[PDB]
């Protein structure tokens, strides 16, 4: 319910939150393939930056 | 290829007639083909439907055809012969069923068969009467009745619509 | 760390969601049914929880409506509902990509990274907009990767020349929805259509009902969608339900003698009594995959796909590449003509005459409904085409800019009007 | 008595296909189309006929086509053929851009509105269509009459269909079979009647084509 958001570690509070970090993290330790990371990092948030911890998906 | 004529009965006739010398003349050429015919004269004009009810249950096993002349001069068609469509009437399923009609919207079936005519006995059924008379162990139906239809232009037009699978010959 | 491991999982969900959202919103069915939702653009998880109401309603409909299971059907449920599951796409695209396989759905392929190939229709997008989904064809054989698949037609239609096999363990698969039959089309193949008629002609009672029964026939057209936790649970039950139907010597003679050979056995039953189907949401990236050539691919499949690699190892003539020119300037593959234009030399003679299966001449090929104007402005500019040239065998008397003009075409009818006066 | 066949040419052919209908009528695609226009300019090539392609004709680019061959000379011909490929109604066929009345089609081939054909046969044959796309889920014809007019009705997409792309219409490919065979030993009435034979009966799991005749004689196309 909240938990994703201490998940962020990363705390690129009120930014992109290093969206480039993000994509390297993201294909390390699980192995996850480029083709789908590309689609996670465009899915994060769409029109360049500004995620900013929204986890409003609930 | 053709139709199977040689069942025990080769089949039932209506001859409907609404108020003479033509539906005489109808009655004596189907009897000729081994029919057996039912005249009926002026009736209600619902009453053809309980009429048509009560031939539509039957058992027409041993019969190879059915045929409805409609003479007459107002009752939908599409209730009159929509009782036959194999489902209702099991018993007539892969059978002729000729509806000949003097008096355009049409219904759709499998093995159904239409003849009008107009109304200016009538020129239409003499016609008919003499080419079933003269060709009727040669000519398939669809022959005789264009014969008919010349004879008819030469002396409006009648108008056919056939949904039959097979050929039809009346031997 | 392990934060790594949970944030891919939510950014996994979130990406699901949209494609079950477009579904949900657009499509017509589920506001005919009462499952649409409201267009959002960005869907959130709503879109998820929906589909398990759904596949648990679906469930209940026919677990409720059972009997009791008393000895023996309990064992075929078992049967199915501990097996393994393994996926078959069968495209005639190029997706191995060496080590990494990636297949992605029509939204995608063609969200503005143009590309070719498909094998959509109309009123998919209409009715049920599930062209956000990757379709696969369920294998109940329980054996491994590295094998033979022993389907290839999925209703009555092969759909490519390469199967890519997959298990059902992958954790793309959490978010994938199943149906027994094809979702567009809710029929089941006919006992003679069937595959394999060597099997169903053994038993020719179990195949004389498996031929019309539609599923949710309140409708004609609605079908049950059952997600990943309870897509196991109902093939069983309708078996069970389906069998305690017909009236035959394999309920009681085989279907419990399959029991201890759950290969040929079980995936000749199932893929006999239904058609199954899965749908994963976006995209299938992953590494560990199958790839098996069931047959040769031919030149048609291979224009239509773009196989760049698989085109220029069929093509190994002129006599066949003039073909595969054909190939191209039908369905306007600009990338199968530069191609082609690239290795071979042609000339203006080789286009004089329509090869056979070709019912067009040259020019009306070039500018008719669906053509493409890089064939056309290559032809025009190399002089294998007369811009002014009239037709003869179809609309006799017009030209081109006829059918520029006609079609409405506005970039194609500037490309016509710079090469000649008209 | 036949129709005295014997012309030095044996009349002529009309094919209208129509395929890409305009966005403001939104209708289908009707894929697979050419395939049964060349099987039928094939068939009736074979005929010793005169055939004419026309493909996506707009509603009134018909009736000009139509009154332009019916102000023709056909006194060295012996009939007139006309196929119409495209959507319709139960009396009524589409153009690209809005329906056309089939009854003024013929009028310009009335006996006494054409006097170059007259005791001569007018075949018509229409392979009209209409989908049953109602996304929420799922009975006569205006016919006219003449002393030589021919029809050949088929109002049936088929009772069902895969997603293999469509090879014609059985339909269409059952007629010229039909007429590749037993034409040159059959009436056309009974190549019509073997074609309904076929057609939704051999394609049961729907309709059935109807077979309106006027003709005053027997038709031998040889
Ligand atoms: N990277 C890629 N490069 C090239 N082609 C690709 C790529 N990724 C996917 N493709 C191919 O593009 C095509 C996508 O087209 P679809 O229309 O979605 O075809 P398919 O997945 O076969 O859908 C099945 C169709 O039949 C049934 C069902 O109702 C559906 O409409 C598929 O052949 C897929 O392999
Ligand atoms: N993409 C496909 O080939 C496929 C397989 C099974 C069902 N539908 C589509």
């Amino acid at each position: 319910i909240r938990e994703a958001f201490r998940v962020f570690d990363k705390d690129g509070n009120g930014y992109i939150s290093a969206a480039e970090l993000r994509h390297v993290m993201t294909n390390l330790g699980e192995k996850l393939t480029d083709e789908e990371v590309d689609e996670m990092i465009r899915e994060a948030d769409i029109d360049g930056d500004g995620q900013v911890n929204y986890e409003e998906f609930v | 290829n053709s139709y199977k004529m040689d069942y025990p009965e080769m089949g039932l006739c209506i001859i409907i007639n609404n108020k003479d010398v033509d539906a005489a003349n109808l009655r004596e050429t189907f009897r000729n083909l081994k029919y057996e015919v039912r005249n009926k004269n002026d009736l209600t004009r619902e009453e053809i439907v309980e009429l048509m009810r009560d031939v539509s249950k039957e058992d027409h096993s041993k019969r190879s055809s059915f045929v409805c002349v409609l003479l007459s001069h107002p009752v939908d068609l599409k209730k009159i012969t929509n009782f036959f469509r194999g489902d209702r009437c099991r018993s007539l399923t892969g059978k002729p069923k000729l509806f000949i009609i003097q008096a355009h919207k049409i219904p759709v079936e499998a093995d159904f068969l239409y003849a009008y005519s107009t109304a200016p006995g009538s020129w239409f059924i003499q016609s008919l009467c003499a080419m079933l008379k003269q060709y009727a162990d040669k000519l398939e139906f669809m022959h005789i009745l264009t014969r008919v239809n010349r004879k008819v232009a030469t002396e409006q037009i009648p108008c056919i619509v056939s949904m039959l699978t097979k050929e039809l010959y009346f031997y | 760390a392990a934060a790594a491991g949970k944030i891919g999982a939510f950014l996994r969900k979130a990406v699901a969601a949209q494609s079950y959202g477009l579904m949900f919103a657009n499509g017509k069915l589920f506001e005919a049914t009462g499952d649409a939702l409201e267009k959002r653009g960005q869907y959130g998880f709503s879109a998820l929880q929906r589909l398990d109401g759904l596949s648990r309603r679906n469930l209940a409909a026919v677990e409720a409506r059972l009997g009791a299971l008393d000895s023996a059907e309990r064992g075929l449920k078992e049967r199915i509902m501990t097996g393994a599951w393994h996926f078959r796409h069968q495209s005639n695209a190029a997706l191995d990509d060496g080590k990494t396989a990636a297949i992605a759905s029509n939204h995608l392929l063609a969200r503005e990274s143009r590309s070719s190939g498909g094998n959509t229709f109309a009123g998919d997008k209409a009715l049920l907009s599930n062209h956000d989904f990757v379709f696969f064809g369920v294998e109940f054989s329980g054996r491994g990767k590295q094998d033979k698949p022993l389907n290839h037609k999925h209703s009555t239609m092969d759909f490519g020349a390469n199967a890519y096999v997959v298990p059902d363990t992958l954790p793309a698969c959490r978010h994938g929805y199943l149906t027994l039959t094809d979702h567009f089309f809710n029929r089941v193949p006919g006992g003679r259509e069937a595959e394999h008629q060597d099997f169903v002609g053994s038993f020719p009672q179990m195949g004389a009902e498996t031929g019309r029964w539609i599923h949710e026939g309140k409708y004609r057209q609605n079908a049950p969608i059952f997600n990943y936790r309870d897509m196991k649970a109902a093939v069983a039950l309708h078996l069970i339900e389906f069998l305690r139907d017909s009236k035959d010597a394999a309920f009681k003679a085989y279907v419990f003698d399959q029991a201890m050979q759950s290969g040929q056995a079980l995936d000749r039953v199932l893929n006999s009594v239904f058609q199954a189907e899965f749908h994963i949401p976006r995209l299938m990236a992953t590494t560990d995959y199958a790839k098996h050539p069931l047959r040769p691919m031919l030149l048609k499949e291979a224009v239509d796909s773009v196989n760049l690699p698989a085109l220029s190892g069929l093509v190994s003539s002129k006599g066949d590449a003039v073909t595969a020119m054909w190939h191209a300037i039908d369905k306007g593959k600009d990338a199968v003509a530069a191609h082609l234009l690239g290795n071979w030399r042609f000339e203006a003679g080789d286009f004089a005459s329509a090869p056979p299966g070709f019912y067009h001449e040259l020019n009306y090929a070039l500018s008719e409904h669906g053509a493409s104007v890089y064939i056309l402005d290559q032809f025009l500019s190399r002089g294998w085409a007369a811009v002014n040239a009239p037709f003869e065998h179809v609309n006799s008397g017009e030209t081109m800019l006829d059918n520029a003009v006609k079609y409405g075409n506005r970039e194609m009818a500037a490309a016509l009007i710079k090469h000649g006066a008209d």
